[PDB]
Protein backbone atom coordinates (compact mmCIF):
# COMPACT_ATOMS: atom_id res chain seq x y z
CA UNK A 1 0.00 0.00 0.00
CA UNK A 2 1.08 3.79 0.08
CA UNK A 3 2.63 3.89 3.58
CA UNK A 4 5.28 5.23 5.00
CA UNK A 5 7.10 3.89 8.47
CA UNK A 6 8.16 6.49 10.40
CA UNK A 7 10.18 5.92 13.64
CA UNK A 8 9.31 8.02 16.61
CA UNK A 9 11.02 10.13 19.16
CA UNK A 10 10.92 7.92 22.48
CA UNK A 11 11.28 4.26 20.84
CA UNK A 12 8.22 4.88 18.87
CA UNK A 13 6.31 4.55 15.51
CA UNK A 14 3.70 4.81 13.47
CA UNK A 15 2.94 3.83 10.21
CA UNK A 16 0.73 6.28 8.12
CA UNK A 17 -1.59 6.09 4.66
CA UNK A 18 -0.40 8.78 2.80
CA UNK A 19 -3.10 10.53 0.93
CA UNK A 20 -2.06 12.46 -2.46
CA UNK A 21 -1.08 15.70 -1.85
CA UNK A 22 -0.33 15.96 1.85
CA UNK A 23 2.99 16.32 3.39
CA UNK A 24 4.92 15.00 6.44
CA UNK A 25 4.10 17.31 8.51
CA UNK A 26 0.40 16.39 7.28
CA UNK A 27 0.76 13.20 7.71
CA UNK A 28 2.89 12.91 11.00
CA UNK A 29 0.80 15.99 13.06
CA UNK A 30 -1.50 13.58 14.55
CA UNK A 31 1.07 10.95 15.82
CA UNK A 32 3.19 13.19 17.52
CA UNK A 33 0.39 15.29 19.03
CA UNK A 34 -1.48 11.80 20.44
CA UNK A 35 2.31 11.21 21.96
CA UNK A 36 2.68 14.64 23.70
CA UNK A 37 5.37 15.72 21.60
CA UNK A 38 5.54 19.00 19.26
CA UNK A 39 6.09 18.93 15.82
CA UNK A 40 7.74 22.21 16.52
CA UNK A 41 10.42 20.23 18.75
CA UNK A 42 11.31 17.81 15.67
CA UNK A 43 12.61 17.13 12.50
CA UNK A 44 11.96 14.32 10.40
CA UNK A 45 14.65 12.27 8.49
CA UNK A 46 15.19 9.60 5.74
CA UNK A 47 16.53 6.99 6.99
CA UNK A 48 19.74 6.28 4.75
CA UNK A 49 21.06 2.57 4.60
CA UNK A 50 24.56 3.26 2.97
CA UNK A 51 27.92 4.00 3.74
CA UNK A 52 27.77 7.84 4.05
CA UNK A 53 25.55 8.44 7.15
CA UNK A 54 22.89 7.30 9.22
CA UNK A 55 20.52 9.70 7.91
CA UNK A 56 19.07 12.73 6.01
CA UNK A 57 17.30 15.50 7.25
CA UNK A 58 14.02 16.29 5.15
CA UNK A 59 12.01 19.39 5.13
CA UNK A 60 8.58 19.11 6.66
CA UNK A 61 6.50 20.30 3.82
CA UNK A 62 8.26 17.74 1.59
CA UNK A 63 5.64 15.21 -0.38
CA UNK A 64 5.03 12.40 1.27
CA UNK A 65 3.67 10.73 -1.94
CA UNK A 66 7.52 11.40 -3.03
CA UNK A 67 8.91 9.34 -0.06
CA UNK A 68 6.44 6.30 -0.14
CA UNK A 69 8.60 2.72 0.50
CA UNK A 70 11.17 4.80 2.53
CA UNK A 71 11.39 4.33 6.53
CA UNK A 72 11.85 7.33 7.87
CA UNK A 73 12.07 8.76 11.52
CA UNK A 74 11.41 12.08 13.75
CA UNK A 75 13.19 13.20 15.86
CA UNK A 76 13.61 15.52 18.48
CA UNK A 77 15.78 18.81 17.75
CA UNK A 78 19.50 19.41 18.89
CA UNK A 79 18.68 19.91 23.27
CA UNK A 80 15.05 20.61 23.22
CA UNK A 81 13.92 21.01 26.90
CA UNK A 82 12.18 17.69 26.86
CA UNK A 83 12.92 14.59 28.58
CA UNK A 84 11.48 11.55 30.77
CA UNK A 85 9.95 12.16 34.00
CA UNK A 86 12.37 10.53 37.13
CA UNK A 87 8.96 9.49 39.25
CA UNK A 88 9.30 8.75 43.19
CA UNK A 89 7.86 8.00 45.91
CA UNK A 90 7.07 10.32 48.38
CA UNK A 91 5.14 11.12 51.54
CA UNK A 92 3.91 14.96 52.01
CA UNK A 93 3.95 14.88 56.30
CA UNK A 94 2.41 18.90 55.37
CA UNK A 95 -0.45 19.49 53.33
CA UNK A 96 -0.13 18.97 49.36
CA UNK A 97 -2.00 19.03 46.57
CA UNK A 98 -2.18 16.64 43.82
CA UNK A 99 -1.47 18.56 40.55
CA UNK A 100 -3.71 16.55 38.78
CA UNK A 101 -7.26 15.77 40.53
CA UNK A 102 -6.54 19.24 43.11
CA UNK A 103 -7.38 16.83 45.88
CA UNK A 104 -5.31 15.96 48.98
CA UNK A 105 -2.02 14.36 48.41
CA UNK A 106 -0.80 12.24 51.57
CA UNK A 107 1.20 9.21 49.87
CA UNK A 108 1.81 10.23 46.21
CA UNK A 109 5.00 10.28 43.81
CA UNK A 110 7.08 13.41 42.55
CA UNK A 111 9.20 13.89 39.29
CA UNK A 112 12.67 14.50 40.65
CA UNK A 113 13.13 16.83 37.33
CA UNK A 114 9.98 18.96 37.21
CA UNK A 115 8.28 18.64 40.13
CA UNK A 116 5.04 17.56 38.89
CA UNK A 117 3.38 15.51 42.15
CA UNK A 118 0.39 13.21 41.53
CA UNK A 119 -1.72 10.30 43.29
CA UNK A 120 -0.95 7.12 41.60
CA UNK A 121 -4.18 6.61 40.49
CA UNK A 122 -3.38 10.17 38.45
CA UNK A 123 0.00 8.94 36.75
CA UNK A 124 -2.00 8.05 33.41
CA UNK A 125 -2.87 11.71 32.99
CA UNK A 126 0.30 13.04 33.81
CA UNK A 127 1.91 14.37 29.98
CA UNK A 128 4.70 11.96 28.92
CA UNK A 129 7.24 14.43 28.17
CA UNK A 130 9.14 16.27 31.39
CA UNK A 131 9.87 20.18 30.39
CA UNK A 132 13.04 20.87 31.65
CA UNK A 133 14.21 24.66 31.56
CA UNK A 134 15.80 24.47 35.03
CA UNK B 1 12.08 0.14 35.75
CA UNK B 2 10.76 -2.64 34.25
CA UNK B 3 9.37 -2.40 30.58
CA UNK B 4 6.42 -4.51 30.19
CA UNK B 5 5.29 -5.30 26.40
CA UNK B 6 1.59 -4.48 26.00
CA UNK B 7 -0.32 -5.61 22.50
CA UNK B 8 -3.76 -4.20 21.92
CA UNK B 9 -6.34 -6.99 19.63
CA UNK B 10 -9.42 -6.60 18.57
CA UNK B 11 -11.57 -6.68 15.78
CA UNK B 12 -11.33 -3.24 13.18
CA UNK B 13 -13.56 -0.60 15.24
CA UNK B 14 -14.01 -1.63 18.50
CA UNK B 15 -11.77 1.21 19.90
CA UNK B 16 -8.17 -0.05 20.59
CA UNK B 17 -6.87 2.45 19.36
CA UNK B 18 -9.66 5.10 21.35
CA UNK B 19 -8.85 3.13 24.59
CA UNK B 20 -4.63 3.25 24.35
CA UNK B 21 -5.04 7.49 23.18
CA UNK B 22 -7.54 7.54 26.32
CA UNK B 23 -4.29 6.26 28.55
CA UNK B 24 -1.50 8.14 27.09
CA UNK B 25 -2.44 11.76 25.80
CA UNK B 26 -6.25 11.49 28.52
CA UNK B 27 -8.37 13.11 25.36
CA UNK B 28 -11.29 11.04 23.61
CA UNK B 29 -10.80 10.70 19.68
CA UNK B 30 -14.36 10.13 18.32
CA UNK B 31 -13.23 9.77 14.97
CA UNK B 32 -12.78 6.28 12.53
CA UNK B 33 -9.02 6.26 11.81
CA UNK B 34 -8.22 2.50 10.94
CA UNK B 35 -4.88 1.74 12.28
CA UNK B 36 -1.81 -0.11 10.56
CA UNK B 37 1.11 0.05 13.43
CA UNK B 38 1.21 2.18 15.88
CA UNK B 39 3.56 1.89 19.25
CA UNK B 40 3.37 3.95 22.56
CA UNK B 41 5.36 4.37 25.66
CA UNK B 42 4.09 5.67 28.63
CA UNK B 43 5.34 5.88 31.94
CA UNK B 44 2.44 4.34 34.67
CA UNK B 45 2.84 4.08 38.29
CA UNK B 46 1.22 0.65 39.30
CA UNK B 47 1.04 -0.64 42.70
CA UNK B 48 3.99 1.66 44.08
CA UNK B 49 6.41 0.66 41.56
CA UNK B 50 7.14 2.65 38.67
CA UNK B 51 7.04 1.30 34.88
CA UNK B 52 7.48 1.79 31.15
CA UNK B 53 4.66 0.45 29.46
CA UNK B 54 5.12 -0.13 25.39
CA UNK B 55 1.92 -0.49 23.77
CA UNK B 56 1.52 -1.70 20.13
CA UNK B 57 -1.80 -0.81 18.88
CA UNK B 58 -2.48 -3.57 15.97
CA UNK B 59 -5.09 -3.09 13.31
CA UNK B 60 -8.13 -4.57 13.17
CA UNK B 61 -8.45 -5.31 9.48
CA UNK B 62 -4.95 -7.23 9.66
CA UNK B 63 -2.43 -5.39 7.26
CA UNK B 64 0.58 -12.92 9.00
CA UNK B 65 2.32 -9.72 10.35
CA UNK B 66 0.67 -10.25 13.22
CA UNK B 67 2.77 -13.08 14.53
CA UNK B 68 6.01 -11.27 14.82
CA UNK B 69 4.43 -8.71 17.67
CA UNK B 70 2.22 -11.22 19.06
CA UNK B 71 5.49 -13.49 19.58
CA UNK B 72 7.64 -10.79 21.02
CA UNK B 73 4.71 -9.31 22.85
CA UNK B 74 4.43 -9.91 26.93
CA UNK B 75 0.28 -9.46 27.75
CA UNK B 76 -2.06 -8.50 25.48
CA UNK B 77 -5.65 -6.73 25.66
CA UNK B 78 -8.10 -8.69 23.89
CA UNK B 79 -10.96 -6.01 23.14
CA UNK B 80 -14.38 -6.06 21.89
CA UNK B 81 -17.38 -3.82 21.80
CA UNK B 82 -20.53 -4.57 23.60
CA UNK B 83 -22.87 -3.77 21.03
CA UNK B 84 -21.06 -5.59 18.74
CA UNK B 85 -21.60 -9.32 19.28
CA UNK B 86 -19.47 -9.98 16.05
CA UNK B 87 -16.48 -8.84 18.01
CA UNK B 88 -17.13 -10.35 20.93
CA UNK B 89 -16.96 -13.75 19.12
CA UNK B 90 -13.90 -12.60 17.22
CA UNK B 91 -11.94 -12.83 20.20
CA UNK B 92 -11.44 -16.20 20.42
CA UNK B 93 -9.89 -16.13 17.26
CA UNK B 94 -7.55 -13.92 18.55
CA UNK B 95 -6.69 -15.89 21.51
CA UNK B 96 -6.11 -18.56 19.02
CA UNK B 97 -3.63 -16.82 17.24
CA UNK B 98 -1.74 -15.71 20.48
CA UNK B 99 -1.44 -19.41 21.87
CA UNK B 100 -0.14 -20.35 18.13
CA UNK B 101 2.79 -17.91 18.44
CA UNK B 102 3.14 -18.31 22.13
CA UNK B 103 3.14 -21.93 22.60
CA UNK B 104 1.09 -22.07 26.05
CA UNK B 105 -2.36 -21.74 27.37
CA UNK B 106 -0.76 -19.64 30.18
CA UNK B 107 -0.35 -16.11 28.56
CA UNK B 108 -1.12 -12.97 30.18
CA UNK B 109 -4.53 -11.53 28.60
CA UNK B 110 -7.30 -9.42 29.59
CA UNK B 111 -10.77 -9.27 28.29
CA UNK B 112 -11.97 -6.12 27.55
CA UNK B 113 -15.87 -5.14 26.58
CA UNK B 114 -15.29 -1.75 25.24
CA UNK B 115 -17.78 1.19 25.08
CA UNK B 116 -19.94 1.15 27.54
CA UNK B 117 -21.21 4.35 27.42
CA UNK B 118 -23.71 3.36 24.43
CA UNK B 119 -27.20 2.15 25.21
CA UNK B 120 -27.11 -0.33 22.64
CA UNK B 121 -26.16 -3.20 24.30
CA UNK B 122 -25.90 -6.85 22.50
CA UNK B 123 -23.20 -8.42 24.59
CA UNK B 124 -23.93 -8.64 28.65
CA UNK B 125 -21.94 -8.98 31.23
CA UNK B 126 -22.70 -12.19 32.28
CA UNK B 127 -21.53 -13.94 29.11
CA UNK B 128 -17.99 -12.11 28.83
CA UNK B 129 -17.98 -12.95 32.47
CA UNK B 130 -18.25 -16.38 31.59
CA UNK B 131 -15.69 -16.10 28.25
CA UNK B 132 -13.46 -14.76 30.55
CA UNK B 133 -14.00 -17.85 32.95
CA UNK B 134 -13.67 -20.09 30.05
CA UNK B 135 -10.03 -18.71 29.13
CA UNK B 136 -8.93 -18.10 32.73
CA UNK B 137 -8.12 -14.45 32.15
CA UNK B 138 -10.03 -11.31 34.24
CA UNK B 139 -12.34 -9.14 32.20
CA UNK B 140 -12.52 -5.61 32.27
CA UNK B 141 -15.86 -3.47 31.28
CA UNK B 142 -14.29 -0.37 29.72
CA UNK B 143 -15.56 3.20 27.80
CA UNK B 144 -12.51 5.41 25.94
CA UNK B 145 -15.48 8.03 25.70
CA UNK B 146 -15.68 8.54 29.31
CA UNK B 147 -12.05 6.88 30.56
CA UNK B 148 -14.08 4.38 32.74
CA UNK B 149 -12.27 1.32 33.00
CA UNK B 150 -9.48 2.53 30.66
CA UNK B 151 -7.07 2.85 33.95
CA UNK B 152 -8.31 -0.15 34.72
CA UNK B 153 -7.69 -2.77 31.74
CA UNK B 154 -4.12 -1.57 31.77
CA UNK B 155 -3.66 -2.32 35.38
CA UNK B 156 -4.83 -5.67 35.23
CA UNK B 157 -3.09 -6.47 32.56
CA UNK B 158 0.37 -5.90 34.10
CA UNK B 159 -0.38 -7.27 37.22
CA UNK B 160 -1.34 -10.27 35.19
CA UNK B 161 2.55 -10.27 33.47
CA UNK B 162 3.50 -10.14 36.94
CA UNK B 163 2.30 -12.80 38.79
CA UNK B 164 2.50 -14.57 35.55
CA UNK B 165 6.30 -14.34 35.69
CA UNK B 166 6.58 -15.07 39.91
N1 LIG C 1 -19.19 5.71 22.29
C1 LIG C 1 -17.98 5.19 22.19
N2 LIG C 1 -17.37 5.23 21.02
C2 LIG C 1 -16.14 4.68 21.07
C3 LIG C 1 -15.53 4.12 22.16
N3 LIG C 1 -14.29 3.65 21.81
C4 LIG C 1 -14.17 3.93 20.54
N4 LIG C 1 -15.26 4.56 20.03
C5 LIG C 1 -15.42 4.97 18.65
O1 LIG C 1 -15.14 3.86 17.86
C6 LIG C 1 -14.62 4.27 16.59
C7 LIG C 1 -13.41 3.43 16.30
O2 LIG C 1 -12.49 3.56 17.37
P1 LIG C 1 -10.99 3.19 17.19
O3 LIG C 1 -10.27 3.46 18.43
O4 LIG C 1 -10.47 3.76 15.95
O5 LIG C 1 -11.04 1.63 17.04
P2 LIG C 1 -10.05 0.52 16.64
O6 LIG C 1 -10.51 -0.67 17.34
O7 LIG C 1 -8.74 1.04 17.00
N5 LIG C 1 -10.14 0.45 15.06
P3 LIG C 1 -9.11 -0.20 14.03
O8 LIG C 1 -8.93 -1.54 14.21
O9 LIG C 1 -9.45 0.03 12.72
O10 LIG C 1 -7.82 0.31 14.12
C8 LIG C 1 -14.36 5.77 16.72
O11 LIG C 1 -15.40 6.53 16.14
C9 LIG C 1 -14.37 5.97 18.23
O12 LIG C 1 -14.68 7.28 18.60
C10 LIG C 1 -16.19 4.08 23.41
O13 LIG C 1 -15.79 3.61 24.47
N6 LIG C 1 -17.45 4.65 23.33
CL1 LIG D 1 19.23 13.84 15.86
CL1 LIG E 1 -11.95 12.31 28.31
CL1 LIG F 1 8.11 8.43 28.17
MG1 LIG G 1 -7.12 1.48 15.76
ZN1 LIG H 1 9.04 15.40 34.99
ZN1 LIG I 1 -4.71 13.04 42.12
Amino acid sequence: SNTIRVFLPNKQRTVVNVRNGMSLHDCLMKALKVRGLQPECCAVFRLLHEHKGKKARLDWNTDAASLIGEELQVDFLDHVPLTTHNFARKTFLKLAFCDICQKFLLNGFRCQTCGYKFHEHCSTKVPTMCVDWS
Amino acid sequence: MTEYKLVVVGAGGVGKSALTIQLIQNHFVDEYDPTIEDSYRKQVVIDGETCLLDILDTAGQEEAMRDQYMRTGEGFLCVFAINNTKSFEDIHHYREQIKRVKDSEDVPMVLVGNKCDLPSRTVDTKQAQDLARSYGIPFIETSAKTRQGVDDAFYTLVREIRKHKE
